RNA sequence: UUAGUUGGGCACUCUAAAGUGACUGCCGGUGCAAGCCGGAGGAAGGUGGGGAUGACGUCAAAUCAUCAUGCCCCUUAUGACCUGGGCUACACACGUGCUACAAUGGAUGGUACAAAGGGUCGCGAAGCCGCGAGGUGGAGCCAAUCCCAUAAAACCAUUCUCAGUUCGGAUUGUAGGCUGCAACUCGCCUACAUGAAGCCGGAAUCGCUAGUAAUCGUGGAUCAGCAUGCCACGGUGAAUACGU
C-alpha cells in the first residue's frame, strides 16, 4: 500500500536511505520485504575536443542514473509516518 | 501482335512489357481485366488470346502514339519560359539537382 | 527430478533441462525440427548431449530465449553440458576434454571515437 | 575439410556460412551419385593440385619493376590457389552453382579444369622470367 | 505544395492589385512578391518579379498555368 | 553585430519559423543542445569546474 | 486466459551490494639467472578484452573575453539607456565514399530480436477514416508502473539468369502525400509512364591481424521537414604472420 520509489546518481545517495528506511520499516512495521533493487540508466553523450577545427578526435561524457525502491503496507502507527518522517539520505531526492 | 511487335519465346508478363507505356504492373493488371493466365508463353496467346489483348490495349497509350504524350509537355515548358523548360534545352538538372560533380549520365 | 543448468554464448542465455526420457528434444516449446530448420544445431546441439555414451539419456526440454541463430543454439549447448555434469559429476571430464565446458568470452566491442566502426581505419592518401 | 570455410563461404562475402554449407552438401551429393566416390576422398584431391610451381609477381630491378620469379607461401599459395580454385568453379558460364562446382571438382578429379592448368598460370608467368 | 489544401498565393500581390485590376487595367506591377502563384484570376495583367537585381516584367499567357508569378526570371 | 545577435534570435518574432536554439552561457549559434539548454565546447568549460 | 492474462510464487531470467576468480600460482624442456616454449588445473593465460589517463618537449604556443590582477588611459564618456547587413552556379581536376554487372539479390509474404536518453507538455494510445504519408481523438503518470516503439533485415516461399536479359537505377512526363506563413532556384517520400551509363576495372594506392576484416538492419544528438554524414548496437562471421 506503500510505493516509495527513488532515483539516484550515487550508490551512496541511496544506499545509507535503504539502510536507514530499512531499519526504521524493520523496527516499527512487521510486512515488509527487502531492498529491491531498480535498476539503471547509463547514456553517452559525446562532443567535440577542440576550440573550432579539428572536429576529427573527441571525447565522450555521461549522466547516468540508478534506482531504488521498498514497500510495505500492514504495520503500526509508529510505521505511519515513515514514508514521510525517514527518507531520502543526503545527496538525492525520493518521493514516496 | 498486339499493338507493337512482340517476342514469341518469352512469358506474356514479361513479353507484353515492350511498349512505351506498357510496363511491368499496370500491364500485369491490364492482362488481369481481360482474364488471361500470365504465366502461359506468347505463343500460347492464340488468335483468340490476340484479340482478347488487343481488345484490352486499345484504351492505354503505348506505342508511337504514346511518343505525342511526352514532346507536347517538354515543348510546352520551352514555350512556357520555366526554369525547367530553360535546363532541359540546356542539359542541367530540371529539377534542383546539383550540377558542380557528377551530373553527366543526363548532359553528356 | 531432473538435470538443471544454464547456459550462453555469444550474446545469448539458456536454462537448459535434461529431464528423463527418451531423447524428444523440444526447444522453447517448439519441435526440434521446426526451431531448427538447418542441420546448424543437429549435431552442435546433439554432440553435449552425446558427449558422454549418453545420447538417450534425457529428452531434454530447453530455452533459449535472446540473441542470435547460431547464439541461441551455442546456448542450447551450454546448458545440456552441465545438465549432464549435474546429473552425473563424471560427465565433467567429457566437458573439458571436448572443448565444450568453457564459457565462450568472445564478444562484440565497441565502437573508436574516430575511426569508421570499431576497428576500420579510415582511407586517405597525402600526396 | 576447410573448403566450405575458405572458398564457397570466403567468397560469399557476406560470412555467410549457411550457404557455404549448402553449396558443399549439394556439390558432394551430387559427385557422390555420378561418379560413385564419397566426398571424404574425391575432394581431396584438389588440395595440393592447386598451387602452381611458384606464384607469379613482379620485382624491382633498378628501381623499375622488371619480370623476376617469386614464389608464395604454403600458406600464402594455398589460400591463393584456393582462390583460383573457386574461381575455376565460377570461370565457366554454368548455370546452377552448386552444379557448377561439383563439375570442377570432378573434372579436377580427372586431372582438367581452370585450376588443374592454374598450376602453370602462377608458374609459366615466373618460369618466363626465372 | 503537393498538399490536401489546394491552391495558395501571396495576399499582396492579388487581393487589392491582381484581383483588383478591371478599370483601367493596361499597366504593370513591381510586385516584388515572388512567392505568390500566378492564379486564373490574372491572365492577362503583368507582376513585375524580383529575380534579384530588378524587378523583371513577367507576361502572363495561357500557359502560364504551371509556375508561379516569378519563376520565368532566373 | 555578434552582442546585437541577441534581438534578431531573441526579441519578439513575428513568425513561428523565427526561433531556434542558442546556447545561453555563450552565445554561440551553432552545436547549442536543449537537453542542457548550453552548447558544446562550454560543457568541456563548466564540466570541469563543476 | 486469445495471451503474464487474473490470482499465486521468487523457482528461472533479470536487475544491484559484498565476495570468489587469474597470480608464471604448479609440472616439464631450455636457461647459473631473468625469462622463453608447452602441458596441467581452470570460465577465461600469460599487461583476459576494451577503455579512461598522453611524462621531458619540438611546427615565433593561444586566451587580460570565463575569473583575478600590475602598469597605462576615459570621467557630458571609451560609462547607462533606447535597435538594423552577402547563399547550392559549371566548360573542368581532386579527396572520402553509396548504389551498382549482388540467388551474398529483386513485386509481395510467414515472422526469432539492442541501446539509450529524457519525461510533466514529456512522449503521446487505441479506435479511427488510406498501398504508401497527414488531419479526429486521446488512454498513462513527479516513474524498471505512462510514451517515442514498431528491430527488421535473417532463416524461410513464388518470378527472374548476370543481364544492357524479369539487373541497375539516374534522367526526364503525369498525379499525389505530408511538415513547414510559403517547396520557383533549393525538402523528402509514393504510385503510373521512361529506362541510360554501367560486364570484376591501367599505371598506381587504402584499411586491416579474431568476434577482426567482410557482410544487413536497428538507434541516438542537431530538428518543424530535410544524412548516402557522425556517434552507438547486435545477427552471420573468415583467409593469413615464410620473414627483416
Ligand atoms: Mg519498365
Ligand atoms: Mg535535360
Ligand atoms: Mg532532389
Ligand atoms: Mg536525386
Ligand atoms: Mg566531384
Ligand atoms: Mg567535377
Ligand atoms: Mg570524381
Ligand atoms: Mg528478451
Ligand atoms: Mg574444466
Ligand atoms: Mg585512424
Ligand atoms: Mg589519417
Ligand atoms: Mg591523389
Ligand atoms: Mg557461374
Ligand atoms: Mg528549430
Ligand atoms: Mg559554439
Ligand atoms: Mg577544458
Ligand atoms: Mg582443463
Ligand atoms: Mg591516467
Ligand atoms: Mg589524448
Ligand atoms: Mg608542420
Ligand atoms: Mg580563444
Ligand atoms: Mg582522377
Ligand atoms: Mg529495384
Ligand atoms: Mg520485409
Ligand atoms: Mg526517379
Ligand atoms: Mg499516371
Ligand atoms: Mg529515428
Ligand atoms: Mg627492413
Ligand atoms: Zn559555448
Amino acid at each position: 500500500k506503500i510505493r516509495i520509489r527513488l532515483k539516484a546518481y550515487d550508490h551512496r545517495i541511496l544506499d545509507q536511505s535503504a539502510e536507514k528506511i530499512v531499519e526504521t520499516a524493520k523496527r516499527s512495521g512487521a510486512s515488509v520485504s527487502g531492498p529491491i533493487p531498480l535498476p539503471t540508466e547509463k547514456s553517452i553523450y559525446t562532443v567535440l575536443r577542440a576550440v573550432h577545427k579539428y572536429k576529427d578526435s573527441r571525447e565522450q561524457f555521461e549522466m547516468r542514473t540508478h534506482k531504488r525502491l521498498i514497500d510495505i503496507v500492514n504495520p503500526t502507527p509508529q510505521t505511519v509516518d515513515s514514508l514521510m518522517r525517514l527518507d531520502l539520505p543526503s545527496g538525492v531526492d525520493i518521493e514516496i | 501482335i498486339a499493338g507493337v511487335d512482340v517476342p514469341r519465346e518469352k512469358r506474356i508478363v514479361i513479353s507484353l512489357t515492350y511498349i512505351y507505356g506498357i510496363g511491368k504492373q499496370t500491364a500485369k493488371e491490364v492482362l488481369a481485366e481481360a482474364g488471361v493466365s500470365e504465366d502461359t508463353r506468347t505463343r500460347d496467346l492464340t488468335e483468340e488470346e490476340l484479340g482478347k489483348i488487343r481488345e484490352i490495349l486499345d484504351r492505354i497509350k503505348v506505342e508511337g502514339d504514346l511518343r505525342r504524350e511526352v514532346n507536347l509537355n517538354i515543348k510546352r515548358l520551352i514555350e512556357i519560359g520555366s526554369y525547367r523548360g530553360m535546363r532541359h534545352r540546356r542539359g542541367l538538372p530540371v529539377r534542383g539537382q546539383n550540377t558542380k560533380n557528377n551530373a553527366r549520365t543526363r548532359k553528356g | 527430478v531432473q538435470y538443471y543448468g544454464t547456459g550462453r554464448r555469444k550474446s545469448s542465455v539458456a536454462r537448459v533441462r535434461l529431464v528423463p526420457g527418451d531423447g524428444k528434444i523440444v526447444i522453447n516449446n517448439r519441435d526440434w525440427e521446426d526451431y531448427i530448420p538447418f542441420a546448424a544445431l543437429r549435431e552442435v546441439i546433439k554432440q553435449p548431449l552425446v558427449a558422454t555414451e549418453t545420447l538417450g539419456n534425457y529428452d531434454v526440454l530447453v530455452n533459449v530465449h535472446g540473441g542470435g541463430y547460431t547464439g541461441q543454439a551455442g546456448a542450447i549447448r551450454h546448458g545440456v553440458a552441465r545438465a549432464l555434469l549435474q546429473v552425473a559429476p563424471e560427465y565433467r571430464p567429457a566437458l573439458k576434454s571436448a572443448g565444450l565446458l568453457t564459457r565462450d568470452p568472445r564478444m562484440k566491442e565497441r565502437k573508436k571515437y574516430g575511426l569508421k566502426g570499431a576497428r576500420r581505419a579510415p582511407q586517405f592518401s597525402k600526396r | 575439410s576447410k573448403l566450405v570455410t575458405r572458398l564457397i563461404n570466403k567468397m560469399m562475402v557476406d560470412g555467410k556460412r549457411g550457404k557455404s554449407q549448402a553449396i558443399l552438401y549439394s556439390a558432394f551429393d551430387i559427385i557422390a551419385q555420378e561418379t560413385g566416390k564419397d566426398p571424404m576422398e574425391v575432394f581431396e584431391q584438389a588440395m595440393k593440385n592447386i598451387m602452381p610451381l611458384l606464384e607469379v609477381k613482379a620485382r624491382r630491378v633498378g628501381g623499375a619493376n622488371y619480370q623476376v620469379p617469386i614464389e608464395v607461401r604454403a600458406d600464402r599459395r594455398s589460400t591463393l590457389g584456393l582462390r583460383w580454385l573457386v574461381n575455376y568453379a565460377r570461370l565457366r558460364g554454368e548455370k546452377t552453382m552448386e552444379v557448377r562446382v561439383a563439375r570442377e571438382i570432378m573434372d579436377a578429379a580427372n586431372n582438367t579444369g581452370a585450376s588443374v592448368k592454374k598450376r602453370e598460370d602462377t608458374h609459366k608467368m615466373a618460369d618466363a622470367n626465372r | 505544395r503537393s498538399l490536401k489544401k489546394g491552391p495558395f498565393v501571396d495576399d499582396h500581390l492579388m487581393k487589392k492589385v491582381e484581383a483588383a485590376a478591371e478599370s483601367e487595367k493596361k499597366q504593370v506591377i513591381k510586385t516584388w512578391s515572388r512567392r505568390s502563384t500566378i492564379f486564373p484570376t490574372f491572365v492577362g495583367q503583368t507582376i513585375a518579379v524580383y529575380d534579384g537585381r530588378k524587378h523583371v516584367p513577367v507576361y502572363v499567357q495561357e500557359d502560364m498555368v504551371g509556375h508561379k508569378l516569378g519563376e520565368f526570371a532566373p | 553585430a555578434k552582442k546585437s545577435m541577441i534581438a534578431k534570435q531573441k526579441r519578439t518574432p513575428k513568425y513561428a519559423v523565427q526561433a531556434y536554439t542558442r546556447c545561453e552561457r555563450c552565445g554561440r549559434p551553432h552545436s547549442v543542445i536543449r537537453k542542457f539548454k548550453l552548447c558544446r565546447i562550454c560543457f568541456r568549460e563548466l564540466a570541469y569546474k563543476g
